[PDB]
């Protein structure tokens, strides 16, 4: 089980450094390079850099798009790389990935999940959960819908779980819109037998890392 | 730097058929060019390097080929998992550049949505706020009209909605439809509702509650 | 390691 994984998505002030860690199991991380790719949100793929392996020093080639803004790091004690980036702009708003750099099958074999990074000066903003309980008005053909309505925060992203990762088969986690106040809002809908709504219990977990902000929510 | 430019920027295409994408590099790569594919919110999965190999698991479907300047992404006979963005990606030089991407989407029949309302929740109504939800689920094709309707008035300016990616299994699409008043506006009136026009139906669905 | 070109 070869694991990547970028630390928590959050805010970063404009002009002021982004930091992320990568941290892997799995395999023997000082044999591999690790390369940091980026993608701005509804954009394409940009390739950052790599670090090398213990071999070559963990010696890095960075993009020239980024020229002298980037390094990355190695703390083997840790099981991590890292990536800082200078003077954040609004063109540094992305999700950034770690992605191994491979042997045979290279580059980029494996990768994280993605950590979205957001360059803004606002504060961040915790949701409120809100049930969408299934009712009458929610009953087609023997099944019924449920759901949570996760509002007003800031920034993206959200995430939402149900029942704590057992539960995610029809499950629809809709893309967020923009309200208003700028605060973003989504609601998450799951449908299910109507014949057990006595007997299972559905919660959703709503987890709004920017913010450190962990809420579970059940829908009766 | 290497600009990689792919072809066509997006297509869609029928479970079974045959697509192939291109991808042009402004000079010689040799044959060191990689497809990747990712889905709305995952990140790129390796599918191909070094233009023809397939890397372990992935399904002998897909294939590519070419060489120099001019490469192609093949797969043979259209999945529904397999809807997503491809990329290709030259790695002969630094910086490594990848494609634009191509966003490969599937037709399929027409499937109605079943549709879905949610009155406000208490604690939000405690709050000051009231959310009503129209949830529009697994529907073909992706347009459709949703129309919210509080004691027959056609609403203007209230609602928010939104659209799901296509579903990596049944090809379809979902929709929610939000209409947001202040508790005191929302206890003004009684027949909350969401009329839903779409090609799957003869004749638009509506779904609503009294207060 | 890597077989890619670039990577050194």
């Amino acid at each position: 089980q070869v694991q990547l994984q970028e630390s928590g998505p959050g805010l970063v002030r404009p002009s002021q450094t982004l930091s992320l860690t990568c941290t892997v199991s799995g395999f023997t991380f000082t044999d591999f390079y690790m390369n940091w790719v980026r993608q701005p949100p509804g954009r394409g793929l940009e390739w950052i850099g790599f670090i090398r392996d213990k071999a070559k020093g963990y010696t890095t080639e960075y993009n020239p798009s980024v020229k002298g803004r980037v390094t990355m790091l190695v703390d083997t004690s840790k099981n991590q790389f890292s990536l800082r980036l200078s003077s954040v702009t609004a063109a540094d708003t992305a999700v950034y990935y770690c992605a191994r750099e491979g042997h045979t099958a290279a580059p980029f074999d494996y990768w994280g999940q993605g950590s979205l990074v957001t360059v803004s000066s606002a504060s961040t903003k915790g949701p409120s959960v809100f049930p969408l309980a299934p009712s009458s008005k929610s009953t087609s053909g023997g099944t019924a819908a449920l759901g949570c309505l996760v509002k007003d925060y800031f920034p993206e992203p959200v995430t939402v779980s149900w029942n704590s990762g057992a539960l995610t088969s029809g499950v629809h986690t809709f893309p967020a819109v923009l309200q208003s106040s700028g605060l973003y809002s989504l609601s998450s809908v799951v449908t299910v037998p109507s014949s057990s709504l006595g007997t299972q219990t559905y919660i959703c977990n709503v987890n709004h890392k920017p913010s450190n902000t962990k809420v579970d929510k059940k829908v009766e | 730097d290497i600009q990689m430019t792919q072809s066509p920027s997006s297509l869609s295409a029928s479970v079974g058929d045959r697509v192939t994408i291109t991808c042009k590099a402004s000079q010689n790569i040799d044959k060191y060019l990689n497809w990747y594919q990712q889905k709305p919110g995952k990140a790129p999965k390796l599918l191909i390097y070094n233009t023809n190999n397939l890397q372990t698991g992935v399904p002998s479907r897909f294939s590519g080929s070419g060489s120099g300047t001019d490469f192609t992404f093949t797969i043979s006979s259209l999945q529904p998992e397999d809807i997503a963005t491809y990329y290709c990606l030259q790695h002969i030089s630094r910086p490594r550049t990848f494609g634009q991407g191509t966003k490969v989407e599937i037709k399929r029949t027409v499937a109605a949505p079943s549709v879905f309302i949610f009155p406000p929740s208490d604690e939000q109504l405690k709050s000051g706020t009231a959310s009503v939800v129209c949830l529009l689920n697994n529907f073909y094709p992706r347009e459709a009209k949703v129309q919210w309707k509080v004691d027959n008035a056609l609403q203007s300016g209230n609602s928010q909605e939104s659209v799901t990616e296509q579903d990596s299994k049944d090809s379809t699409y979902s929709l929610s439809s939000t209409l947001t008043l202040s508790k005191a506006d929302y206890e003004k009136h009684k027949v909350y509702a969401c009329e839903v026009t779409h090609q799957g139906l003869s004749s638009p669905v509506t779904k609503s509650f009294n207060r | 390691g890597t077989s890619s070109p670039s990577a050194d």
